[PDB]
């Protein structure tokens, strides 16, 4: 139980680093696209509206 | 890149000739199996016009806990409690939608009676002068 | 408007509980939850040479195609600000 | 579970190595015996081509479970999918009734200008004709 | 994110519905303006057959995560049909490891009653021998 | 019916030319790739000589039953957790049958070791009984 997962929980904090800097990419990367699906919902919104 | 029935992200892709709007595999089947139409637009489609796509094969990285328990005791249970409370939220918008709409019925009826009366009480003291 | 997951969904959104989830391959019958433990961990040493393999190789992999993806809906707003602007400079005149 | 030319239930279903179609033992052995070939397409065909007998061995068929391995994972993918196509024609009036929102408030608000306008018309109107 | 003919970053996509396969405007509006088809496979298309690349859905959009229940029953089954081959990897070297054991068995009950005939077939001739 | 390659019934079956064997297309594919070699005959491979094989009536799925999520989920956290143990017998076992072999070819060259011994006492024995 604890021998590989001494392990398991090893090796993937060795990527707990490297992912985890890309771990604060992806989220601010389709974060700001909840504006660009705002703002398109948005520019949904305005096209018809005028 | 998206798809217009299920809001997925393909891994199987396929669009048609009779509405070409990227929809995904399953929904796209499960629709034109229960009318012979296209969801979006609603010109007559049967499963064999359309044609799929061929795609880049796209993935997303297996995080770092990935494994039976993560996959199941947790995983699950943020997906399907989204699904729950993004769902209802949702239906939440269209009462809020309904209340917003008879409110503007309202707000045309009175611009609409209102104009009306001014159109005429203005040139009818305009006639009372040209008189 | 779906299937009976429509009224399923009712009392699972309104009941408010989550269902009692896969707590079984955890704790340790027991004798096989451990040695599923086991083979789960040589699984995850497994999935761990699969994400070693790459590093930050299929990480910037996908990074790059991710902002090559992101770019376009801006295009479109891009698109959409010059319509509007242009149907208000009629309407002004 | 049907036959290949005859469609009965097959005690021995055959697999031929061409286009590979579940027959029936006696329609394809008799098949060949006409003419060494299977039924699809015409293609060339020999006698050892079929490996008649079942594949069951070491792995260990379960006469197919309620509640094991792929069915909950299947029915749970099939459910989703629907959850989110009835979320989408619930957003469907979602947009929809925003436009109408939107048109509405557009028309109500440049609609009480219009008596903004009229109002200041008609007042110095009936003032001029207290006037003169 | 790629484009399959110039190799450059298509900032207007459009994708055909004949042989979809994503297509950057400034190049495929006068690829079918100048061959009336699609670029690989060659049937007949036009401007009107190659469409703009929309949003999905009034519906919320969301990045591709292995989180999706649909991603984790994916993950899920690559994992399980996965151990299902790593359990025929051991029963193939069980069928080998245990029929070299009785093999080797059989060799073994081979030598076992020669060394029983030999061993007491030195008592028998050496005490004949010391008899004399 | 059967796969002989994962257990499953295959919706995606492959045919190969140098061996009748219908196989799954996931495991197919992945060692088709992996290797240049074939899982069962061992028949050196090329993939497009592959048959997309396909029985049109056969795809049967389960109707289990109207039971709950909460039955389906903690089934399938238990039945792979079962999986697991039975996945480590058949390599636990495996290695104790080679091992058990190994064995037995030890004992073998023991004993054909010990009657070449008990040979040459008997043909001693057997010269003397000459004189």
């Amino acid at each position: 139980m604890t021998t590989e997962a001494k392990r398991a929980a090893k090796m993937e904090k060795k990527m707990k680093i490297l992912l985890g800097g890309y771990q604060s990419r992806a989220m601010g990367l389709m974060k700001q696209l909840n504006d660009l699906w705002d703002q398109i919902e948005q520019a949904h919104l305005e096209l018809r509206t005028f | 890149l998206i798809c217009s029935i299920s809001n997925e992200v393909p891994e199987h892709p396929c669009v048609s000739p009779v509405s070409n709007h990227v929809y995904e595999r399953r929904l796209i089947e499960k629709y034109i199996a229960e009318n012979g139409t296209d969801p979006i637009n609603n010109q007559p489609l049967s499963e064999e016009q359309l044609i799929d796509i061929k795609v880049a094969h796209p993935i997303r990285p297996k995080p770092p806990s990935a494994t039976s328990i993560p996959a199941i005791l947790k995983a699950l249970q943020d997906e399907w409690d989204a699904v729950m409370l993004h769902s209802f939220t949702l239906r939440q918008q269209l009462q809020t939608t309904r209340q917003e709409l008879s409110h503007a019925l309202y707000q045309h009826d009175a611009a609409c009676r209102v104009i009306a009366r001014l159109t005429k009480e203005v040139t009818a003291a305009r006639e009372a002068l040209a008189t | 408007t779906d299937i009976m997951r429509n009224e399923f969904e009712r009392l699972a959104a309104r009941q408010p509980i989550e269902l009692l989830s896969m707590k079984r391959y955890e704790l340790p019958e027991c004798v096989n939850n451990s040695m599923a433990q086991l083979e789960h961990q040589a699984v995850r040493i497994e999935n761990l040479e699969l994400m070693s393999q790459h590093g930050c190789n299929a990480w910037k992999v996908y990074n790059e195609n991710l902002v090559h993806m992101i770019e376009h809906a801006q295009k479109e707003l891009q698109k959409l600000r010059k319509h509007i602007q242009d149907l208000n400079w009629q309407r002004k005149n």
